[PDB]
């Protein structure tokens, strides 16, 4: 109890208006997760700074003189009147704003958009948005993701063949016989061999053979002129895969490549990076390491520290501290989860996650990935709850349960 | 031409108007604040209430900061009073009067002005203003002038 | 009679937002988020910004797990 | 758009993208994605997904379709909540308790092919694409009447060939529908200037989309097809590399 | 990225440098998945992937 005590010493209506004002003039088909969270943050800053939400607000006075509105009546009243082909936009530049009188020479939508550039499409359907650019806002939030560091890595066929051969000589992440990801062994002597690719930096590869050979003398000499000569099998052994069936290449822009990288991040679990010293380029591989049974396993146990009572301090928390706690009113938080990743030969993915609360409920989630579609079952306390949910490629969401619209057995 | 911020509507009345998310409740709140009578007994108070209510509605439609709200409300009230202060045709004098009043809010030089505002919003007004009321100037003239 | 009963049911359903869990699993992204985590997340972010602990992720998760009862049962 | 029956109460709902969902009074459903796949929900809310494309179009990659054909049976009211058999014969089963089971240098990927990227110092990048994945994409491009596919030899690269694909798109929301009849007015009163409800694989006879003469948005995807590296070239580069190291 | 100077940053900067990168992915997974327990799932995701966002500072 003394150790427990020392361990401790070491309406509901939420203001909703500011967030609503930034998404209501935006259709839901373009309201993304990054855009919602940005308006979360603006809501908090406005609450702390007492910034009244933007909408219910009149503004900036006038150099010919009067209030705000009654031409949002007129600029909407205007278009039904009596005659010809020149004064509606002189009375839609004096009567639709000078700020929107910036009529660019029709570049908005007649424009070629990349197959992978979704942001350029959102900028056209929302070309008429005023005082708020969700496309730029969405790009700014995605720039804080970990995938952005790959586009800004630190700096210190024949060329095309060398790069392809480098990928073939690249050793990717592997998993053990149980499916657990093999840790990147930080052993001093064996780490040299992974970074010496004969197709990228043969000078290191030249010394690797020299180091390997000098060792071989040392074992042989234990109780011219030696010419260390490299051979073809020394280069062939480095090859790990074959990309002879990869002749098509697609070029992307920095803003377009980021979207492509995000898409591959949701389909692959492991991302391997290699720095090409010849042209200062960074090589990336989005793959899924698997065992002979096509399974990847992931175990994780986290016991969030709390002010657990004397009974809860000794059962789950005393062993883990043999700091910093947070107030829960004597309720321990120990979350343990097991992740299984199945990959049939058809290209589909089966992602199973089993999360259990030591003092709560056990939740099991089975996700099936196939043809960019998502099929999911949610189970609670294996059961009490059962429901099937789906999310197609186009974004249409489905939900059904045998136990009714509540899903409660 | 002076700074019309928190002149007729303060922060408390504006917050009351903000909690009124619906058109009808907000019209009721504006009628309570402006000391206007019931719209069913006088047409002038009804016209004023409708003007201010729709004004707040479209200002909701775009979105800005509260000091701007009070500045725009007080400037509307002041220029309505100026337009109805005399029975003679006085379009251009109110025109130039509030043209001068802008610069007392659109450009940063205290104490005669303060930079609460942006150029785009300004030009938006130049737009909407010269679009409606000086077109409908005779309508309010026939009503609010002897 | 069937049409009138359907009208009355639509009246009740517009007056009562369907907060059933399976119905929640289909709602659009913004609608699904607004009715599930948005107010508690905003409160947690406000508390985090007012206090600013050195462990922000852990503090936010602790706040979510502590005040989940004030937002899951009100629905 | 709702197309329902007045005798057996069978209904079908179609969305803007072309997704069609058919519901039966017994409690079964069938979701038909516009591109590929087929999802079926039975009375017991048991989900069954089929990769097999409903349309019987002449796909020159029928061998590849058989390698991707698999049935995902998926139930939330049974002990086995996920079961599927791959074309290789491996049986994957997920039990209701979260446990899984499977019944059965040169790296072979099959369809789990990794994506290779080459990021430069300016933020741009080049992705290595498998030949089979591009030829299938081009085959669908040549089959569409509104899709224009362009080729011309690279003016600088010898032997390389860059392939470009053009496709008109929607200027506005894709979920905005268009009625079956643009006008319902008698063909002469205008002022002049089933087969059965076969919910199965009825080919959606895509009327060759009216040739959009200058559509306002053209979706673009550009490839670069280089000359395939041969073993003779690969062996020659190994000899030059060997003489380099020596 | 020291824990002392993060406290002195503005609200937006502190949130962007502390919880925004992980909350983005958490909410994305929550919306794409939609489990029956949104608050608990988001908290578990924040705790589970806190390493991938705390070690980068």
């Amino acid at each position: 109890k003394r150790q427990h005590h020392h361990y401790l010493q070491s309406t509901t209506e939420v203001d909703m208006r500011y967030y609503n004002d930034l998404l209501n003039p935006i259709p839901e088909e373009f309201i993304s997760v990054s855009l919602i969270l940005h308006c979360m943050v603006e809501q908090v800053v406005a609450t702390e700074e007492d910034l009244i939400p933007p909408s219910l607000v009149e503004p900036a006075p006038r150099a010919d003189g009067l209030d705000y509105r009654i031409a949002a009546h007129i600029v909407s009243i205007l278009p039904s009147l009596c005659l010809s082909e020149k004064e509606k936009k002189n009375l839609r530049e004096i009567f639709l704003t000078e700020g929107e009188s910036e009529s660019k020479a029709l570049p908005k939508g007649p424009l070629l958009l990349n197959y992978h550039d979704a942001h350029a499409h959102k900028k056209y359907a929302l070309k008429d948005q005023k005082n708020f650019d969700p496309v730029q806002v969405e790009q700014e939030m995605q720039s804080k993701l970990p995938l952005w560091e790959f586009l800004q890595f630190p700096l210190p066929e024949v060329e095309r063949a060398f790069k392809v051969f480098t990928f073939e000589s690249l050793k990717l992440s592997e998993v053990d016989e149980e499916g657990r990801l093999k840790p990147t062994e930080t052993t001093s002597d064996t780490d040299v061999e992974n970074f010496n690719i004969p197709w990228d930096n043969p000078a290191r590869f030249a010394k690797l053979i020299r180091q390997r050979y000098i060792h071989r003398m040392s074992m042989q000499k234990a109780p011219k002129k030696m010419v260390v000569e490299a051979d073809i099998e020394d280069i062939k052994k480095t090859q790990q895969r074959s990309l002879m069936d990869w002749s098509f290449t697609e070029y992307f822009q920095p803003k377009v490549l980021l979207q492509v990288l995000q898409e591959a991040h949701q389909q692959y679990r492991c991302v391997d990076s290699y720095y090409h010293t010849q042209d200062n380029s960074l090589l990336l591989v989005f793959h899924n390491p698997m065992n002979l049974q096509r399974l990847q396993c992931e175990h994780w146990n986290i016991a969030l520290h709390s002010n657990v009572g004397f009974r809860n301090y000794l059962e789950l928390v005393a062993k883990s501290i043999e700091f910093r706690g947070y107030n829960m009113g004597d309720i321990p938080i120990q979350i343990s989860g097991t992740n299984y990743y199945l990959y049939p030969s058809d290209g589909g993915q089966i992602e199973v996650e089993k999360t259990r609360f030591e003092r709560g409920s056990t939740f099991i989630k089975v996700k099936v990935k196939k043809d960019k579609h998502n099929f999911i079952i949610h189970l609670k306390d294996p059961s009490k709850f059962g429901s099937f949910s789906a999310t197609l490629e186009n974004g249409i969401c489905l939900s059904i349960s045998y136990y009714g619209s509540n899903g409660m057995a | 031409p002076r700074i019309c911020m928190w002149k007729y509507l303060d922060i408390h009345s504006m917050h009351r108007l903000e909690k009124a998310a619906t058109v009808e409740k907000m019209r009721e709140v504006l009628a309570e604040l402006l000391e206007l009578g019931f719209p069913e007994q006088s047409l002038r108070d009804a016209i004023i209430l409708d003007l201010f209510s729709h004004a707040l509605i479209f200002c909701r439609q775009q979105g800005f900061s509260p000091e701007q709200t009070s500045a725009a409300c007080a400037m509307l009230q002041d220029l309505h009073k100026a337009c109805v202060a005399t029975p003679l045709g006085n379009v251009e004098e109110c025109y130039r009067y509030f043209t001068s009043v802008l610069f007392c809010h659109g450009i940063r030089r205290p104490p005669f002005s303060i930079d609460l505002f942006k150029e785009e919003q300004l030009l938006a007004l130049a737009d909407y203003v010269v679009n409606t009321y000086f077109r409908h100037f005779k309508l309010y003239k026939y009503v609010f002038t002897p | 009679d069937s049409v009138e009963r359907i009208v009355e049911n639509e009246k009740i359903n517009a007056e009562k937002s369907s907060k059933q869990k399976v119905d929640l699993q289909s709602l659009p992204t913004r609608a699904y988020l607004d009715q599930t985590v948005v107010p508690i997340l905003l409160q947690g972010l406000a508390v985090l910004a007012k206090e600013r602990p050195p462990n922000p992720i852990e503090f936010l998760a602790s706040y979510l797990l502590k005040n989940k009862a004030q937002f899951e049962d009100r629905n | 758009t709702i197309i329902t029956n007045c005798e057996d109460s069978s209904c079908c709902a179609t969305f803007g993208d072309g997704t069609s969902i058919i519901a039966k009074p017994q409690g079964s459903y069938q979701v038909l994605p516009p591109n590929t796949g087929c999802l079926y929900i039975d009375k017991d809310c048991s989900a069954t997904y089929c990769h097999e494309s409903s349309n019987n179009l002449y796909h020159p990659f029928q061998k590849r379709e058989q390698l991707r054909a698999s049935r995902y049976i998926m139930k939330h009211t049974s002990e086995v909540i996920c079961e599927v058999q791959d074309p290789e014969g491996n049986t994957f089963q997920v039990m209701a308790d979260g446990s899984v089971s499977t019944t059965l240098h040169m790296q072979i990927y099959g369809e789990h092919v990794p994506r290779f990227f080459v990021v430069y110092t300016d933020g741009s990048g080049v992705e290595l694409l498998r030949d089979s994945d591009i030829e299938e994409y081009l085959s669908l491009a040549y089959g569409e009447s509104t899709t224009v596919v362009l080729q011309e030899p690279v003016q600088e690269y010898p032997g390389a060939l860059s392939i470009t694909v053009l496709r008109p798109f929607h200027e506005a929301s894709q979920w905005i529908m268009k009625k079956e009849l643009d006008t319902i007015v008698p063909p002469n009163l205008q002022s002049r200037s089933w087969k059965g409800l076969s919910i199965g694989s009825k080919q959606l006879t895509n009327i060759p989309a009216p040739i959009l003469e200058g559509p306002k948005v053209l979706q673009m995807r550009q490839f670069i097809q280089h000359e395939v590296i041969k073993n003779e070239v690969k062996l020659k580069l190994q000899i030059s590399l060997k003489d380099y190291i020596n």
